[PDB]
Protein backbone atom coordinates (compact mmCIF):
# COMPACT_ATOMS: atom_id res chain seq x y z
CA UNK A 1 0.00 0.00 0.00
CA UNK A 2 3.30 2.13 0.75
CA UNK A 3 4.14 1.59 -2.82
CA UNK A 4 0.41 2.43 -4.55
CA UNK A 5 0.62 5.58 -1.98
CA UNK A 6 2.86 6.97 -5.07
CA UNK A 7 -1.08 6.35 -7.30
CA UNK A 8 -3.78 7.36 -4.32
CA UNK A 9 -2.14 10.47 -3.56
CA UNK A 10 -2.24 11.58 -7.29
CA UNK A 11 -5.96 10.15 -7.91
CA UNK A 12 -6.80 12.63 -4.92
CA UNK A 13 -5.96 15.60 -7.68
CA UNK A 14 -6.81 14.08 -10.66
CA UNK A 15 -10.38 12.56 -10.16
CA UNK A 16 -10.95 8.70 -10.79
CA UNK A 17 -14.22 7.86 -12.25
CA UNK A 18 -16.64 5.89 -10.21
CA UNK A 19 -15.62 2.79 -12.53
CA UNK A 20 -11.93 3.17 -12.12
CA UNK A 21 -12.48 3.73 -8.46
CA UNK A 22 -14.24 0.97 -8.02
CA UNK A 23 -12.35 -1.28 -10.11
CA UNK A 24 -9.08 -0.26 -8.37
CA UNK A 25 -10.65 -0.94 -5.40
CA UNK A 26 -11.37 -4.55 -5.30
CA UNK A 27 -8.08 -4.79 -6.47
CA UNK A 28 -6.50 -2.94 -3.64
CA UNK A 29 -8.86 -5.22 -1.72
CA UNK A 30 -7.15 -8.57 -3.64
CA UNK A 31 -3.49 -6.87 -3.59
CA UNK A 32 -3.09 -7.50 0.00
CA UNK A 33 -4.01 -11.41 0.47
CA UNK A 34 -1.90 -12.16 -2.13
CA UNK A 35 1.61 -14.23 -1.47
CA UNK A 36 4.88 -12.33 -1.56
CA UNK A 37 6.42 -14.93 -4.07
CA UNK A 38 3.68 -16.17 -6.39
CA UNK A 39 4.59 -15.29 -10.26
CA UNK A 40 1.04 -13.71 -10.14
CA UNK A 41 1.24 -11.83 -7.36
CA UNK A 42 4.23 -10.21 -9.58
CA UNK A 43 2.29 -9.82 -12.62
CA UNK A 44 -1.08 -8.41 -10.66
CA UNK A 45 1.38 -5.97 -9.40
CA UNK A 46 2.74 -5.05 -12.40
CA UNK A 47 -1.37 -4.80 -14.32
CA UNK A 48 -2.05 -2.87 -11.18
CA UNK A 49 1.04 -0.86 -11.59
CA UNK B 1 11.69 -10.26 -21.04
CA UNK B 2 9.23 -8.15 -18.43
CA UNK B 3 11.46 -9.97 -15.11
CA UNK B 4 8.09 -11.30 -14.15
CA UNK B 5 8.30 -13.99 -16.41
CA UNK B 6 9.78 -17.23 -15.53
CA UNK B 7 13.28 -17.33 -16.42
CA UNK B 8 13.79 -13.73 -18.00
CA UNK B 9 17.34 -12.19 -18.89
CA UNK B 10 18.13 -8.70 -20.07
CA UNK B 11 17.50 -8.72 -23.59
CA UNK B 12 21.35 -8.59 -25.57
CA UNK B 13 21.59 -5.13 -25.73
CA UNK B 14 22.36 -5.07 -21.94
CA UNK B 15 24.86 -7.75 -21.72
CA UNK B 16 26.84 -5.76 -24.76
CA UNK B 17 27.14 -2.82 -22.20
CA UNK B 18 27.59 -4.75 -19.83
CA UNK B 19 30.95 -6.43 -21.52
CA UNK B 20 32.22 -3.34 -22.98
CA UNK B 21 32.05 -1.92 -19.37
CA UNK B 22 32.29 1.55 -21.50
CA UNK B 23 29.12 4.25 -22.29
CA UNK B 24 30.32 4.36 -26.16
CA UNK B 25 30.49 1.25 -27.72
CA UNK B 26 30.76 0.30 -31.11
CA UNK B 27 28.14 -1.62 -31.70
CA UNK B 28 27.65 -3.30 -35.26
CA UNK B 29 24.03 -4.77 -36.18
CA UNK B 30 25.43 -7.03 -38.88
CA UNK B 31 22.65 -8.37 -41.70
CA UNK B 32 19.88 -6.21 -41.07
CA UNK B 33 18.64 -6.85 -44.56
CA UNK B 34 17.20 -10.52 -44.30
CA UNK B 35 15.40 -9.82 -40.54
CA UNK B 36 12.68 -12.23 -39.62
CA UNK B 37 8.75 -9.86 -40.32
CA UNK B 38 6.65 -12.52 -38.85
CA UNK B 39 3.26 -12.36 -37.12
CA UNK B 40 5.09 -13.15 -34.09
CA UNK B 41 5.89 -9.46 -33.25
CA UNK B 42 8.05 -8.11 -36.14
CA UNK B 43 11.60 -6.72 -35.11
CA UNK B 44 11.65 -3.76 -37.92
CA UNK B 45 9.54 -2.18 -35.10
CA UNK B 46 11.92 -3.06 -32.23
CA UNK B 47 14.99 -1.33 -34.32
CA UNK B 48 12.85 1.90 -34.97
Amino acid sequence: DAIEEKFRERLKELVVPKHVMDVVDEELSKLGLLDNHSSEFNVTRNYLD
Amino acid sequence: HRRTYVGAMPGKIIQCLKKTKTENPLILIDEVDKIGRGYQGDPSSALL
